[PDB]
Parts: structure tokens; sequence; C-alpha cells
RNA sequence: CCCAUCCAAUAUCGAGUAACAAUUGGAGGACAAGUCUGGUGCCAGCACCCGCGGUAAUUCCAGCUCCAAAAGCGUAUAUUA
RNA sequence: AAGUGUGGAGAUCGAAGAUGAUUAGAGACCAUUGUAGUCCACACUGCAAACGAUGACACCCAUGAAUUGGGGAU
RNA sequence: CACCAUGUUCAA
């Protein structure tokens, strides 16, 4: 009760398939630009902002913490996001108003599992790696 | 002359199988319905002689009901049993 | 930018990095023939492949075909060149059935051992790349260096170097010095 | 030692019965798996567990638990059987499936892909095998190809004989009991499908039991 | 410049803790590798997913010891299987 | 089916609403009522678990009781 | 066929 055979049926065929590929989400984010124009990365990766306030997202159910993070406002479009810090400690590595390097985590754009409506991740602060300053690699500047 | 061969001519397959005598259904190792029925031949004087016909039937052919309507047909093609009367 | 020279990967990773099987064979293989890194075994794989690869394209080709008679007597060729099969191997049945330790054994850092220069694996890998030992005469200091079977006569010391004819080493030659200010 | 009940290990103890084909052949069921060992030499004959899972039954007061092991057995010369038993403790449900797997012991049939040179490396046709919805579809390889399969096939496959094969599987592969089940229930239909090499007619053998019925009745 | 060749051709410097010192991610599962010791006590944090942590933590912070790839190895976003 | 428009009809049941009662509360069930509706004509709507939760047209397909309409034998 | 509503968060 399927599909449809036929010697001469191919442009049949051709626009049965173009119209079910948009129920394809993976197809259909690759193919409409709502996708990039509402991402608040431009279509990219890694995209710089300055810290605006520091926040404590508690965790889900069944976990319980408060996990830090801080709200950033992205240079390239003024998007306020909120991102994660990810080490023991690591907010004394972040004041307000410093310069980030924030990229996603994991799942693109999915918000990693604990954490609720947290989907982006600190990479850099003050142009010094976020992970350097917690290992001690090198200090952060000024 | 039965089963597959090797380019040399020595015959490769373990175990060449039986075969249902009604339904030329090749009979499985597992097939455990499938049976053999050796008929006596007999001679003039109405006693048997050292000689039996054998005849294998598979399983699902038994299962169905349909074997007894094989074991006719068969002993007929084969001469055993006769399919009418004489005239009167 | 207008530059064309070609370059291209020798080696693949396997998928699955972790099979328990998998490393357990290749620990073997990096220890029975001394050997770096696992990425070592891992072009001798790609090697073999590709030669198991383009035999089995030729056996879907029929006899008196014209890509089967030339190109499969080039891979026969070439196996029994570098000692991959002896000389009664010529079906091209058997280029299917070459391994890793097959391709291996020609390595110069094994023959080096086989032949007898080297008390280890892992004495034959240093005398190659300390500048030792001579193929034609010719200082050859590559450990994966395949030796072709003709080339097998002719594996002897370096006559640079200072286990052949030529000048004594550091350790005699920084003590022959110490020596000569006294 | 072992005294038999049924009449096939009362033939095979005397070696009346010499291989494991003559049995094969007759469509007889084993019923006792020190038939397999004694026909089967016991160095050429290979055995590891395949999966060992707990499966839990509610009562009251807390759940039940047993262990259902999984085993499979076969030298690599076209001989298989897989056996799944249950059990309290996880000990003796892989001596049970030990004891399980050779009752289920079935033939290979194996066969040529190009031409035919020396052993069969490969199963003779296509076949697939079904057990709940993971069904596994086995097809004829080149001579130089391998197993290419999921490693739960590629070890059964491997104890089969089968040196070169290509595989699929349908649905719902991590279900391991299902799996196992249908690489069994496939390489068990290669002597199932009727080729040309088969067509011819074969002489009607004798039953061993029917046979020997003269010699079973000695031991009564 | 590099590489290559050379430490006499009468006559050329040099390894030892070879200190001339390998790292990057892990050790419940998938997924290779600790029922080790110290700390914290649903906190801090980890965790792609499942889950860890509520005073005896196989999962956090560390020391040891192992595993994996190795002059490399994590991570993020696209994209093919 | 409910709903809408214009005319009829208006017996009974009856969304809304009104009284009783139950209840911690009762805006509900239960009792007494009662408007729109129910019913017809002519228009409009086109929203169902509009179901066999099974698209249409062909093909092959084992068995035994029955059943509805047509035809044929006794 | 009177009335009969509810039981914090993880975990075992
Ligand atoms: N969810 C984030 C995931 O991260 C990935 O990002 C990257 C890495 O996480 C991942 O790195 C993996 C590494 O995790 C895994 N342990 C081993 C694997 N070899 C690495 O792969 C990488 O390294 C090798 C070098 O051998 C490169 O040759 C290879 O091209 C590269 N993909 O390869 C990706 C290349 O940087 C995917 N890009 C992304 O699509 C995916 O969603
Ligand atoms: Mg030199
Ligand atoms: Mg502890
Ligand atoms: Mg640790
Ligand atoms: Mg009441
Ligand atoms: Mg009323
Ligand atoms: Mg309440």
């Amino acid at each position: 009760m399927t599909k449809t055979n036929g010697q001469n049926a191919a442009r049949k065929l051709v626009r049965l398939r173009r119209r079910n590929r948009w129920a394809d989400k993976g197809w259909k984010r690759a193919h409409t630009f709502a996708a990039k124009k509402a991402n608040p990365f431009g279509g990219s990766s890694h995209a710089k902002g300055i810290v605006l306030e520091k926040i404590g997202v508690g965790a889900k159910q069944p976990n319980s913490a408060i996990r830090k993070c801080v709200r950033v406002q992205l240079i390239k479009n003024d998007k306020k996001i909120i991102a994660f810090v990810p080490n023991d400690g690591c907010l004394h590595f972040i004041e307000e108003n410093d310069e980030v390097l924030v990229s996603g985590f994991g799942r693109s754009g999915h918000a990693v599992g604990d954490i609720p409506g947290v989907r982006f991740k600190i990479v850099k602060v003050s142009s010094v790696g976020l992970y350097a300053l917690y290992r001690q690699k090198k200090e952060k500047p000024r | 002359t039965i089963g597959m061969f090797n380019e040399e001519g020595e015959n490769v397959d373990l175990y060449i199988p039986r075969k249902c005598h009604a339904t030329n259904t090749l009979i499985e190792a597992h097939d455990h319905a499938a049976v053999q029925i050796s008929i006596a031949n007999v001679g003039p004087n109405g006693v048997i002689n050292g000689t039996t016909t054998t005849l294998c039937i598979a399983g699902y052919l038994r299962s169905q009901g349909e074997s007894d309507h094989a074991i006719n047909h068969i002993t007929i093609d084969r001469g055993i049993m006769r399919i009418k009367t004489g005239k009167p | 930018m207008r530059n064309y020279n070609n370059f291209n990967r020798v080696w693949k990773a396997p998928r699955r990095p972790f099979e328990k099987e998998r490393l357990d064979r290749e620990m073997k293989l990096c220890g029975q023939y001394g050997l770096r890194c696992k990425r070592e075994i891992w072009r001798v794989n790609m090697t073999l492949s590709k030669m198991r690869r383009t035999a089995r394209l030729l056996l879907t080709l029929p006899e008196n075909h014209p890509r089967r008679l030339l190109e499969g007597s080039a891979i026969m060729r070439r196996c029994h060149e570098y000692g991959f099969l002896d000389e009664e191997k010529d079906k091209l049945d058997y280029v299917l059935s070459l391994t890793v330790p097959d391709i291996l054994e020609r390595r110069l850092q094994t023959i080096v051992f086989k032949a007898g220069l080297a008390k280890s694996v892992h004495h034959a890998r240093v005398l190659i790349q300390q500048r030792h030992i001579a193929v034609a005469k010719q200082i050859v200091t590559i450990p994966s260096f395949i030796v072709r079977v003709s080339s097998e006569r002719h594996i002897a010391f370096a006559d640079a170097s200072p286990f052949g004819n030529g000048r004594p080493g550091r350790v005699k030659r920084v003590r022959a010095k110490a020596a000569k200010r006294h | 030692e072992w005294v038999p009940c049924t009449k096939l290990g009362r033939l095979v103890k005397a070696q009346k019965v010499t291989s494991l084909e003559e049995i094969f052949l007759f469509s007889m069921p084993i019923k006792e798996h020190q038939i397999v060992d004694t026909l089967i030499a016991e160095g050429q004959l290979h055995d590891e567990m395949m999966k060992i899972y707990p499966v839990q039954k509610a009562t009251s007061a807390g759940q039940r638990t047993r262990f259902k092991a999984f085993n499979v057995v076969g030298d690599c010369d076209g001989h298989i059987g897989i056996g799944a038993r249950v059990g309290k403790e996880v000990s003796l449900a892989i001596r049970a499936s030990m004891i399980a797997a050779k009752l289920n012991i079935v033939p290979v049939r194996r066969g040529y892909w190009g031409n035919k040179i020396g052993e069969p490396h490969t199963i003779p046709m296509k076949v697939t095998g079904k057990c709940g919805s993971v069904a596994v579809r086995l097809v004829p390889a080149p001579r130089g190809t391998g197993i290419v399969a999921a490693p739960v096939p590629k070890k059964i496959l491997e104890f089969a004989g089968v040196e070169d094969v290509y595989t699929s599987s349908r649905g719902k592969t991590r279900t391991h009991g299902n799996l196992i089940m249908a690489t069994f229930y496939a390489l068990r239909k290669t002597y199932g499908f009727l080729t040309p090499d088969l067509w011819a007619e074969t002489e009607p053998s004798r039953d061993p039991t029917d046979e020997h019925a003269e010699l079973l009745a000695e031991m009564t």
C-alpha cells in the first residue's frame, strides 16, 4: 500500500521524496534559515561575549547542586545567553565585564544533562584559556 | 552422483539428506515429524520377501493432514496399492 | 599556491578503538617486531588491504581478460620480488591469504635480526637508524625498508661504519682524544 | 559411567552409529548430550559462552532472580549448536547451557561463491533466519573477504566453519537473546534449500534403529 | 638557508641522573584499564548518554599504580558513514 | 449530532437558569422543574471513536456448521 | 447503590 512503480513514474517519485525530506529534522535544519538566524552563535562556533552577571542554576531532579554559570552578552550579534563554567572553582577566574570565549557543549545546542536551560560553555576568559587557569599552566593577565 | 563437487570431482559436502517422496522437499535434520515407512515386498504366495519398499514423508505434510493422501498417491505409482476394483 | 606536488595518507585508524582482542594482537606485533607505535602496524594493514582488494577485483574478472593478465601478473610479481610469496605461490589466490606478519618479516629491522647481524630485534632497529647497515653498499637508515628477495644476499655492515671498515666511533674517539692531551 | 536410555545413545556407546551425520540423515532427536562428545572428537570441539544476563520475576516480598546463559558449541567444520538454559546460580546455568547446546547440534551446508577450488569458503546461497524481530541475512562473499558481521554473529559463524560471508541484521539487534538464535536459524536453513545438485534421486537407506533392532533388544 | 657529506686526507668537537628528563586524555558501563590510599559529605564538583556525590564515593578533589593513542592528544561546530 | 438564519410546531425529554438534598465545600452526580433546542420546511455549516482505529482495483488461497437474494436438478 | 478526600524530596 506504499509506493509506485511504473517506468515513467519518476516525476512522482522525485516530488514525493522532496516533500518527505522536510519531515527529517536534520534535513530541515540543514536547509532552512531559522536554524542560523535564531542560533545565538551566527551559525558558527566559539562566539565571544562579555560577562554580565553570575548565576547559580540549580540542578534538575534527582540531582541536587547549584551549577555555577555566567550570563554573557555576545559581541557579534548582542544576544544574551547563559553559559556554564566548568570546573571546581572557576568563577574565581571570571569577573564581570570580562571577555569570554564561549563554545557550545555536547549536543548541538540541547542542554547537556543536569543543567536546565544552559547549552553553552566557557572555554577561555580574558584571552587566556580557562582550563589552563584551572590546572595552573598560566595565570590571568593584568 | 549427488551433492556439490570440487572441480576435482570429490564430493565436498557432508550429508546428502533425504527428500520427501511426495513433495520433493529436502528433509532437514531437525524435522522430527519426518518418518520413513517400509512396506514389505511380498511374493506370489503372499509371504513377505527380504526386500522392502521404503518411502519417506516430510514433517509439514504430516502436520497438515495431507500425508495420508500422499501415501496413497505414492503406492499407486509404485504399484503397491490397487486403484480400483476389477470389473465384476 | 600553484604547487601540484601530491600527497596522500598511508595508514588508517581502526573502527572500534577499544577491542580487547585487537589490542592484544597488536601488542604482540609491537613486541615480536620491535615497533615504535601502533601506526606502523596500521600502514601494514593498509598496504596489505590494498593488495587484498585489487586481487579480489581481478578474480571477479575472468581469465584471458586484459586487466587480469596485465596487472594480475604485476601483483604476483611484487609479492615474489619483496618476499611476500615464495615462488610456488603463483595462482593469485595467495595474495588473499597474506597476513600482517607476512609483511613485517620483510622489514630491514627483521632481516638484520634474522640474518644474524644483531642480537635482538631492538638491536637491529638501533643499528639501522645509527647508520650501520648497507643493503647494496647503500647505507639504509630506514627501519620500515622492505627488503627485496635479491637484496638479502647483500645486507652487511656499512663500509663507513665502525663495525665495518670505517673509522672508530665516538666512545673510542673521545677517549683517544683524552689520552692525547696527557 | 554413562548408562544410556535412548536407543540412539545405546548405538553410539556400542559404536554401531559411527558418525554424527548418520543421525542428521534420519532426523533423529539426540536427547542425550553424551552422544555428541562421543561422536565428535574431544579436542576438535570448541565451546564458549555467548551471553549471561539475569531475568527477574516479581513475587510477593521482592524479586526472584535467575540467570539465563547462552552457549555455542561446534567444531569449525560445519557443525553448530546453541542452547539457552536458566538457573538460580550463574554456575549452574552455564553448565546447563553446555548440556543444551550439544543437544541442538545441527549441520551447516557450505559452498562456493565463484569457481570451486577447495574446501568451501562460504554458504551456498543467500539465507535469512528470524527469531523475534531480529532477522539476520547471510550472503555469500568472495574467496578472501572474511566474516563481515557483528561480533555476536561473527563468533557463531566462526564455529560453524564459514570462512567468508556478508551479513545484515534488520531490527533490534541489541537484544542478544534473539540475535544469537537468528544466526542459528539461518545456518540451519542451509540444508533446507533444494539446489540442482540435489535434484537427483537417491536410494533410500535403513534407520540405525531399524537395522540394529536385534542388537538393541539384547539390552533388555 | 636546508638538506647531504664529514670529524682527518699529514692534521678536525661532543651523552649519561644519556638533567639532551613526553605529553594528552582516562581507570563503574559502552570502552581498554584499580573491589589501592587520603579528602569532601546531594556540598564542591563529575557525567556526550546511563548515572556519581546524603560520613566506608569502583565516577568528585588528589597521591600511587595502570590503560589508550603518542610528537602528539583533548574540546566545540559543521559534514559523510 | 450539536450549532446558525427565516418561517411553522411546541407533546415528551431537556444545555442555560431556578429550587430541593447530599457534602467539609457541591458551582456535580440524585429529586422537582425549566429556556434554547428536540420535530418540519427552506437556506448555511462540514468540526465525529465519520471505526474494521484496517485506501481503492485485480490475483492465488485449506476446512466444517450456518444465513440473505437469484438461478438450476429431484 | 447514604458519606468515604489526601499522604513532602532523593534514595534503598
Ligand atoms: N558531540 C561533539 C562531537 O565532537 C567531535 O569533535 C572532534 C573530537 O571529539 C573527536 O576527536 C576524536 C577523539 O574524541 C577520539 N578519542 C579519537 C578520535 N581519533 C578523534 O578524532 C580526531 O582525531 C584524529 C587523530 O587520530 C583525527 O585524524 C580525526 O580526523 C579527528 N576526528 O573528532 C572530532 C574532530 O575534532 C565531532 N566534531 C562532533 O561532530 C561531535 O558532535
Ligand atoms: Mg657515519
Ligand atoms: Mg574513597
Ligand atoms: Mg582518580
Ligand atoms: Mg445523593
Ligand atoms: Mg422534566
Ligand atoms: Mg492538598
